[PDB]
């Protein structure tokens, strides 16, 4: 599904 | 007809047996069953010599007989498993080895050899059961311990380990005095503290199985070429191996036999495993001058004898002990001269092998005893890569300043032409480093990645999402295809702190060691803020990890695991980690030409054996020598500034970056043509009238 381990925010 | 006189010859013949003389043996049971055929010893005892005699059709049927003569006969059971496993038969391995344990609960073998059949499928965690309920049963069984001590490495399982190790020890002690063959397999040698002359004898032994299986085909020696008259001037080199494919042996010397100099050699590619269909094999089979499918040649005396009616006057072995090998061919001596090169990190043991390819700084003269083959010595390093041609993509990067190297990495063959298209770049000098700077170009890659997409179009280039390689091609991702996308590989895909000094070792969990989990544990402890990275390679032993890092004073989140990934996206995603830390039990070869090629500094510490001192030669070859450190101290040292020292890590990175073009370890056409006239020299020895001797 290749969501990544934690998000990178603005 | 008298079962007393044939019990005396079963009796002798059993003598004969411990007394190394199969042949003697044979012919005193089937002596014994020409006297009394309905003896179920001797049709077992003739089955077990049938079998390491390598006729196990033969030795099938004389088990089945004596499992009828006695059908309570737990052993036959067992090893008639044995025999059906040796054919790929596994189906009927299983059945046989439950059987026995059904007939008898209590017979310990049984279970031992299951615990083998599901090590062999990938099975850890039973095999270990298995190994313990056979041990519970017989607590002295050499072979379900050394085995269950195989698999407790795997896993990184290191209760008791240093008694464990004592234990293995003196088990290879005992039986080698004993001249039984030691439990220890020759590969696995290298993980435990052995003397190197203990290893060179477990290696001879395992060497003299192959005597005993074609002893038996009656083969006289062959007459070798004295000179290249018929050959036209040409040297006739014979690559032997089981993996030309998917294997990593592909991935490092595909290139070399189409690189061959037509002039002086002709290359014979001998492939001991079937068509898997991958590029690797196709490959080689369209550059080498000739490919022998020797997979179709079942026969090792058939096979041998199509080796030497080729010509070959250097035939290389690249499986050693490996899964695959077929040694056999190499015992029958087809060619002259007999070398080692790559798939194997050890020496053979053996006589049918006369030289062992290597490097003066993995294989030097000191430790020169414990190879049995003479030393071959390569101008800088026996260890090469196809990552030039395999990844050229990784050849030049990019970065997005959300100015870290590998935070957010981008690659790609038509990527210049893409930075090209952007209005703004910034071009960090050092041969460069692009930069994207945040804008609504990047804002979208970074959505991209959050939003778990595979792919988007900017300024009509395709840019791809570095984890959905296997989707967007898969010939691609497994490394026989260059991509044809730009790709984003960014720390928050992995779970990479974006602000950490990040360590690194893809390498199989077997090769870590107490002592080397401490050994990061204390680098760690003196870098904060750092994280170590490892593969669930197998991911059964990472909670065992972890547990181990809970005692030496890490909290949980200062090691990271990953899943193992596809060929092309490992050697990408090691450009997200800052210095690599190599596993000083058994350096990793393939793992650290994978590493170096990301431009990732390693810091290796060099042991005795070939198989702990790779990484250093590779390092040497690089031109990195700051890297390599002679003990433990200096080891942590090492790598304790490279992460506390930013701008010292910097420098350091910038000279891996550029000595992996510029040295020779990744210029397969450079190491080919040294290979040539190392070849030529083992030759021109021979020619003169000379058995093989050290070459330098
Ligand atoms: C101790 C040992 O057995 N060493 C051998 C091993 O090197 P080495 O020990 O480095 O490699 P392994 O046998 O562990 O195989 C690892 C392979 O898996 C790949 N990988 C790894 C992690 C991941 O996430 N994804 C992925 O694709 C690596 O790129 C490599 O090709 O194979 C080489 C190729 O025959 C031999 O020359 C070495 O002697």
């Amino acid at each position: 599904q290749f969501m990544p381990v934690y998000q990178i925010y603005l | 007809s008298c079962p007393t006189h044939a019990d005396s010859l079963n009796n002798l013949a059993n003598i004969k047996r411990e007394q190394g003389n199969i042949e003697e043996a044979v012919r005193l049971y089937r002596k014994a069953l020409e006297v009394f055929p309905e003896f179920a010893a001797a049709h077992s005892n003739l089955a077990s010599v049938l079998q390491q005699q390598g006729k196990l059709q033969e030795a099938l049927m004389h088990y089945k007989e004596a499992i009828r003569i006695s059908p309570t006969f737990a052993d036959a059971y067992s090893n008639m498993g044995n025999t059906l496993k040796e054919m790929q038969d596994v189906q009927g391995a299983l059945q046989c080895y439950t059987r026995a344990i059904q007939i008898n609960p209590a017979f310990a073998d049984a279970h031992s050899n299951l615990a083998s059949i599901h090590k062999d499928s990938g099975n850890i965690p039973e095999a270990i059961a298995s190994y313990r309920t056979a041990l519970k049963l017989k607590p002295d069984f050499p072979d379900a311990y050394c085995n269950l001590a195989h698999c407790l490495q795997i896993v990184c399982d290191w209760t008791d380990y240093d008694e464990r190790m004592k234990k293995l020890v003196s088990i290879v002690a005992d039986q080698l005095e004993k001249n039984r063959l030691p439990s220890v397999h020759p590969h696995h040698s290298m993980l435990y503290p052995l003397s190197h002359g203990f290893r060179k004898a477990i290696a001879e032994r395992h060497g003299n199985l192959c005597l005993d299986k074609i002893n038996v085909l009656h083969k006289p020696p062959y007459e070798h070429p004295k000179d290249l008259k018929l050959s036209d001037g040409r040297l006739r080199v014979g690559y032997v191996s089981s993996d030309f494919g998917n294997h990593p042996t592909s991935h490092l010397m595909q290139s070399i036999p189409g690189m061959h100099n037509p002039d002086k050699f002709e290359v014979f590619c001998y492939a001991l495993s079937p068509d898997d269909g991958t590029n690797f094999r196709v490959k080689v089979m369209a550059e080498a001058n000739h490919f022998i499918d020797l997979s179709q040649i079942p026969c090792n005396g058939k096979a041998a004898d199509r080796i030497h009616q080729d010509g070959i006057h250097i035939l290389v072995n690249m499986n050693g002990y490996t899964k695959g090998a077929r040694n056999e061919l190499f015992a029958l001596r087809p060619a002259p001269i007999q070398a080692m090169w790559l798939g194997y990190p050890g020496t053979s043991g053996a006589l049918f092998m006369d030289y062992i390819i290597t490097d003066q700084e993995t294989s030097p003269a000191e430790v020169a005893e414990q190879y049995s083959e003479k030393l071959a010595y390569m101008p800088h390093t026996f260890f090469i890569g196809d990552h030039a041609n395999m990844f050229p993509h990784l050849k030049k990067k990019a970065v997005i300043d959300f100015i870290y190297d590998n935070r957010i990495v981008l690659n790609g063959i038509d990527l210049k032409a893409f930075l090209d298209s952007l209005p703004d770049v910034k071009i960090v000098k050092m041969l460069n480093m692009p930069v994207i700077p945040m804008n609504t170009i990047a804002e979208a890659v970074i959505e991209m990645i959050n939003r778990g997409q595979i792919q988007i179009t900017i300024n009509g280039f395709s840019i791809s999402n570095g984890l959905a390689t296997t989707q967007i091609n898969n010939k691609a991702a497994t490394g026989e295809e260059v991509p044809r996308t730009i790709i984003v590989t960014t720390r928050s895909q992995y779970g990479l702190p974006e602000d950490a000094i990040v360590y690194c070792n893809f390498n199989q969990l077997y090769k870590i060691d107490p002592s080397t989990l401490q050994m990061w544990a204390n680098i760690l402890k003196r870098v904060p803020n750092s994280v170590l990275w490892l593969l669930r390679f197998p991911a059964v032993g990472e909670p065992n990890i972890q547990q181990y890092a809970q005692n030496m004073g890490l909290p949980q989140n200062r090691i990271i695991f990953s899943p193992v990934a596809p060929k092309e996206e490992h050697v990408r995603r090691g450009q997200l980690a800052d210095v690599c830390l190599d596993t000083p039990l058994c350096n990793g070869h393939t793992t650290g030409m994978d590493v170096l090629w990301a431009g990732t500094p390693m810091v290796t510490m060099p042991g005795e054996t070939l198989a702990s001192r790779v990484a250093a030669s590779q390092l040497t070859c690089l031109g990195c020598l700051e890297l390599i450190a002679k003990n433990r101290q200096e080891y942590e040292d090492i790598a304790v500034k490279l992460g506390t020292d930013l701008e010292y890590l910097k420098k350091v990175r910038g000279k891996v970056w550029k000595q992996r073009i510029s040295s020779p370890l990744f210029n397969t056409k450079q190491y080919t043509m040294e290979l040539e006239r190392l070849y030529l020299q083992m030759w021109e020895h021979y020619a003169a009238g000379n058995k093989p001797d050290h070459m330098i």
